[PDB]
RNA sequence: GUUUGACCUCAAAUCAGGUAGGAGUACCCGCUGAACUUAAGCAUAUCAAUAAGCGGAGGAAAAGAAACCAACCGGGAUUGCCUUAGUAACGGCGAGUGAAGCGGCAAAAGCUCAAAUUUGAAAUCUGGUACCUUCGGUGCCCGAGUUGUAAUUUGGAGAGGG
RNA sequence: GUUCUUUGUAAAGUGCCUUCGAAGAGUCGAGUUGUUUGGGAAUGCAGCUCUAAGUGGGUGGUUCCAUCUAAAGCUAA
RNA sequence: AUGGUGAA
């Protein structure tokens, strides 16, 4: 439906329409706290394509971070400490200033019974996903860990400490090679 | 205060139904009384009763004098009454909404009764409804101390009954009820003695329940009262007895 | 006698007091229930019916 | 289909009887809700019960008629600093009894005894 | 300073035209959750013991409306001006102008919510109509095109 | 003790609903008894006023919207609070109830003689006239009368409802000038309290001593007089007062109000025949006229004071 | 209507239901990061993508169904072992540093969203409450939810009908 | 194995014929300052500036050809 | 050197 039009509207970022929305919102988000809850995602098309359903249990925290370790991961880490019961799913850029950057990190309540039911999202309830951001298991964390497929990512594919310990410790068999 | 253009046309077109509605009735009962039937709709007197499944027993009307209690209603929507209905409602002094009077139904009364049908509701009451109306509401326009008569105040006494009427055997308030329930000769004098009956309105307020109860009851008028608008429209009778429980 | 009386007045109603619930451990008081874990998406239930994991042997 | 499927489920439930049709629910509410206050329930302040009048009436011995000066003196005095709530009158006949103008107030003042005292 | 596609809103539909729009639209309420449920229990009680045509209502989802304009199925489209992300609906007056579907910017989002059994709606559209209100609908189309479109032809310009 | 300003803040209900509840228990400041208000806060009537308030927000958002269909649903699925569980705390023994029913009929017999206004609902009034004639139905049936007193104020009565001399002033049948001072909010809540109180007692007097509660009514007798001769009654002496007028058939006439006077003769036992019923075997006719006319030998012509002299 | 009513937002409470902290820490996942020591003094190479410190998990963790490797009569998620190999490659070519594809094996399992309308009917869920065969089911009420919750689809295509 | 109930113009699968048929942006990329490596085609990452396309785009092989579909997520051994 | 404990 509209998500194609919004998808293409969000492309032209410095264009007249979206330029004006930035300068109003950048002022408005400075009035509010560092870490605070938005009731609805400002870029809802982006929220969806990062796994947000507009049902009870999903929370959109807006977060402010300084400019000049990665800022996206710091943004997720800040909301992780404040909203400890929640689990960080994904985050995205909304607006930026000369001094600050804003992200609208999306969260899921594993304790809320609307999530413990449906099988599309009940995986986040499993204790292996406590603080996904504190281990770099989010989108931006996996990006900064250099975890992809290719010749580029040879020395850091399946854990950069794991491949180091494998390469720099002697291995001996019962009947020596 | 300002008038929207929606209003003045709706008021125009509704009254110019009623200016057309009574014109036809005033032509008809002229031709009924003067007896020049070559082209009429109907040739007799119709009284319909609407009670409860929502029965519509249409009747004739013989010459037998009956007793009707008539309550002023405020209908319809945009209707400035014409000159011909200002008069009858002023001669019955029913110019206030939610105000009643007993009258007698003759074949002199019935033709004028088709004039005011959309503006009031009529009907035959019961003796309880005769009695419990008067001993619970009753106004007497009578002299105050020295000057101020028009304090209409209250049927307090039975000796004020001795005062004004008195000499017609009119001795007590229960005796008045004899003169109304039975067609007596001094019926019009005592009818001229109890000028309104300020009935209360049913809904009587704004509010939570009051908005809803207004809406739920307002449609109930639209079933228990239909507006015929016909040349030989019947006169519609409702039960007064169930109505007075709503109004007393 | 007090505890059995409290259990009788909270006979099979949702959210009875914390001092009467099973201790077990902390992790097992979190973590999805039998129903919640076995809860499967509607598509997968159809794919289970249409193509279930069949039983077979291989020779003759 | 959707509504057609949904009906079929509500058909199924009344086939299993989990659900009552709305016409019988009125019949469940017709037998109920008239039977209200119609049951046995039985099987410390003395509430200051009112003083019983006997022989002060519409047709009294007429010395109980107030003196004509005290008529206005009863009127000129205000309420509650006041002995009678009325002035008795004389009526030979049952018919001549007036509209007892202040009976509404007599309960409204009594009502304030019932809880404020 | 406002870029012309923003503040193409706020130059909204006036008093009398908006009143007449709701005089039409309030006739076409979607059947509410309670009303729909009781109807199906009536169907259950009747059809289990012992035909209907397609009923017209307003269409009210943003995805549904953006479908219907460009389908093309929408005739009148009402658009609220107050929207939390304004960018959700900024393209929508242009889409209607491009496909030639008559549109009107209405004032108040909750005002759309009242006619539709929701809190807010942002967009509402009337795809199809009963035969009696067909002439009235087409008259309102012309009324809206005269008042909204022809008066504010310069709404695409001026900051 | 606590303060009047404290308890409303404490209870967190309407102040009117504080005053409305305070009538119901019967709590009076000696100042406010602090345990008793703490005793009040766990009571099921307090459940309903919060719910009756939150009904009202949920309804005005309904009609404010304009979905009247949904608005209409709220009423049919809306409870009423009963006052049964205000009674048994307050009236432990039924003979204690009949020593407080003094004031109860003293209110409720007033309200039958009332015009319906905007302030007072007629349903209450048409119950009140119904309850009065329900009261008089049992009283006139089993002849339970002792003393009478007609006075300037109204007409007092006296009867041993299992021996307690109840006294209930029936006012005179006239239009009553409703004064601007009075409050039909406090008085109605008394009636509201007293009405349900009067139901159980009439159930008690019927279904334990006498009859079935309530008996059906006869409509066509109610069309004539709308009083005590209607409202017919079906089940399923020691005093000479109860032996009065035993097979003494009377005629009553249009001078007296029959309603105040047919009661006593039926409470005694004589038969009552009116002039008013149309709209021999009788041997009495009560008249208030300087000019009497018919004067037959069979009828005995007594002014009605003497009938009140027969009782006292 | 100088009332009133919708919403949105900000509140509130010793309300109802929850949840997060701390300990342990061998393994794992992140973050931060020396020096003695090696080539001749020390800026890289080198101790060392170490130790300490910080944060976070589990019975394993992490990884994972290709924006992959290849140059062949192509392979086909990931992880580990053997081998490729001390090879390519880099390193004041020196202290030396040090892979990977293929091949053999261990174990093998795939799928879910977002994406164009259920529009002839939000088909969905929370909670309260009443019962029942209680890791739950059902009726009723309430709220969420059209700024989109269900069903149908994920490129291996798929959907509409016949 | 033993039963009790299975329903609704219900839920799919397969082959043929016909009509359509959308796949993630402050991201890819670009310059530079640091960090990472033994990494020679700054590999990987971060910071800062600017910031795309749809018979598209990413990666490799001597003028084409091969190979996948990023910028979302789950998953035992 | 890292981390900590004490301190006219």
């Amino acid at each position: 439906g509209a998500y194609k039009y919004l998808e293409e509207l969000q492309r032209k970022k410095q264009s007249d329409v979206l330029r004006f929305l930035q300068r109003v919102r950048v002022w408005e988000y400075r009035q509010k706290n560092v870490i605070h809850r938005a009731a609805r995602p400002t870029r809802p098309d982006k929220a969806r394509r990062l796994g947000y359903k507009a049902k009870q249990g999903f929370v959109i925290y807006r977060v402010r971070v300084r400019r000049g370790r990665s800022l996206r991961a710091t943004a997720e880490e800040r909301v992780g400490r404040r909203a400890a019961n929640l689990r960080v799913l994904n985050s995205y850029w909304v607006n930026q200033d000369s001094t600050y950057k804003y992200f609208e990190v999306i969260l899921v309540d594993p304790q809320h019974k609307a999530i413990r039911r449906d099988a599309r999202y009940n995986w986040i309830c499993d204790p292996v996903h406590k603080h996904r951001e504190a281990r770099g298991l989010t989108a931006t964390g996996k990006k900064s860990r250099g975890i992809n497929k290719g010749h580029k990512f040879n020395n850091t594919k399946a854990g950069r400490r794991k491949t180091w310990k494998r390469q720099n410790t002697l291995s001996l068999w019962r009947y020596r090679k | 205060k300002f008038v929207r253009a929606e209003s003045i046309v709706a008021k125009t077109l509704a009254t110019s139904r009623e200016k057309e509605r009574i014109k036809r009735v005033s032509i008809l009962e002229d031709k009924k009384a003067k007896n020049e039937t070559q082209h009429i709709a109907s040739g007799k007197d119709f009284i319909l009763k609407i009670t409860e499944g929502l029965i519509r027993e249409k009747t004739t009307y013989d010459g037998k004098p009956a007793l009707l209690f008539i309550v002023r209603v405020r209908g319809p929507l945009a209707v400035n009454i014409p000159n011909k209905a200002f008069k009858i409602l002023s001669l019955l002094r029913l110019v206030e909404t939610n105000t009643g009077v007993f009258v007698k139904l003759t074949k002199n009364v019935y033709p004028l009764l088709k004039v005011i049908a959309p503006y009031v509701v009529i009907g035959k009451p019961s003796l309880s409804s005769i009695r419990s109306l008067i001993q619970k509401r009753g106004r007497i326009i009578y002299k105050g101390e020295n000057e101020a008569e028009p304090h209409e105040i209250v049927l307090n006494d039975n000796n004020i009954v001795e005062e004004q009427l008195g000499d017609h055997g009119i001795i007590c308030v229960e005796d008045i009820i004899h003169e109304i329930a039975t067609m007596g000769e001094s019926f019009s004098v005592c009818n001229f003695f109890l000028q309104p009956f300020k009935l209360n309105r049913e809904v009587s307020g704004f509010g939570s329940l009051n908005r809803l109860r207004k809406i739920k009851q307002r449609e109930a008028e639209s079933r228990t009262r239909q507006f015929s608008n016909a040349a030989t429209a019947p006169v519609i009778e409702v039960d007064i007895d169930s109505l007075l429980a709503k109004l007393n | 006698q007090q505890r059995e009386a409290v259990r009788q007045l909270y006979k099979g109603k949702k959210y009875q007091p914390k001092d009467l619930r099973a201790k077990k451990t902390r992790a097992l008081r979190r973590a999805l229930t039998k129903f919640e874990a076995s809860q499967v998406t509607e598509k997968q239930r159809k794919k289970q019916i249409a193509f279930p994991q069949r039983k077979y042997a291989i020779k003759a | 289909k959707n509504e057609a499927k949904r009906v079929m489920k509500i058909v199924r439930a009344i086939r299993e009887g989990r659900i009552i049709p709305p016409k019988k629910l009125k019949e469940m509410k017709e037998k109920e809700k008239i039977e209200n206050y119609q049951y046995d329930l039985w099987g410390l302040r003395a509430p200051k019960l009112p003083p019983p009048t006997n022989e002060e009436s519409y047709n009294p011995p007429e010395e109980y008629l107030l003196s004509p000066e005290e008529k206005e003196a009863w009127e000129n005095t205000e309420y509650s600093e006041r002995e009678r709530n009325f002035i008795p009158q004389k009526y030979s006949a049952l018919r001549k009894v007036p509209g007892y103008g202040e009976s509404i107030r007599e309960r409204f003042e009594r009502s304030l005894d019932l809880y404020l005292a | 300073k406002v870029p012309p596609t923003i503040a193409q809103f706020q130059y909204t539909l006036d008093r009398n035209t908006a009143a007449e729009t709701f005089k039409l639209f309030n006739k076409y309420r979607p059947e509410t959750a309670a009303e729909k449920k009781e109807r199906l229990t009536k169907e259950a009680a009747a059809v289990a013991e012992g035909a209907s045509p397609k009923p017209y209502a307003v269409k009210y989802g943003l995805n549904h409306v953006v479908a219907l304009i460009e389908n093309k199925k929408a005739k009148l489209v009402l658009i609220a001006n107050d929207v939390d992300p304004i960018e959700l609906v900024v393209f929508l007056p242009a889409l209607c102008k491009k496909m030639g579907v008559p549109y009107a910017i209405v004032k108040g989002k909750a005002r759309l919510g009242t006619l539709v059994n929701q809190k807010t709606s942002a967009v509402a559209a009337l795809t199809e109509v009963r035969a009696e209100d067909e002439a009235a609908l087409a008259k309102l189309v012309s009324t809206i095109d005269a008042n909204f479109a022809d008066k504010y032809d310069e709404v695409k310009k001026h900051w | 003790f606590i303060t009047r300003s404290q308890a409303v803040r404490k209870l967190q209900v309407s102040l009117a609903d504080f005053r409305r509840l305070c009538i119901f228990k019967g709590i009076y400041p000696r100042f406010y008894y602090a345990k008793d208000i703490q005793y009040l806060m766990h009571e099921p009537v307090l459940a309903k006023f919060r719910e009756h308030k939150t009904f009202a927000r949920k309804l005005t958002r309904a009609l404010g919207r304009g979905e009247v269909s949904s608005a209409k649903r709220l009423e049919e699925n809306r409870d009423s609070y009963t006052l049964d569980h205000i009674i048994k705390e307050r009236y432990p023994s039924f003979p204690d109830a009949i020593r407080d029913i003094d004031d109860a009929l003293n209110m409720l017999f007033l309200f039958s003689n009332l015009p319906s206004t905007n302030q007072v609902s007629s349903k209450i009034i048409n119950d009140a006239q119904k309850i009065c004639n329900q009261w008089l139905a049992y009283v006139a049936k089993e002849r339970l009368v002792r003393k009478v007193f007609v006075s300037i104020k109204g007409v007092y009565y006296q009867a041993n409802i299992k021996g307690e001399e109840v006294r209930w002033l029936v006012p005179f049948k006239f239009p009553e000038n409703i004064p601007s001072d009075v409050d039909f909010r406090i008085m109605l809540t008394f009636l509201e309290f007293y009405s349900t109180l009067l139901h159980f007692v009439l159930y008690k007097l019927y279904t334990d001593s006498g009859l079935i509660y309530p008996p059906k009514l006869d409509l066509k007798k109610d069309k004539i007089i709308s009083g005590l001769s209607s409202y017919i009654l079906e089940s399923r002496y020691d005093s000479p007062v109860a032996s009065l007028f035993s097979a003494f058939v009377f005629y009553v006439s249009r001078e007296v109000p029959i309603d105040i006077l047919e009661f006593l003769i039926l409470s005694c036992g004589g038969n009552v025949i009116s002039e008013a019923a149309m709209d021999s075997k009788v041997t009495h006719q009560i008249v208030d006229r300087p000019v009497l006319k018919n004067k037959v030998a069979g009828r005995t012509y007594i002014q009605p004071q003497w009938i009140f002299d027969c009782i006292n």
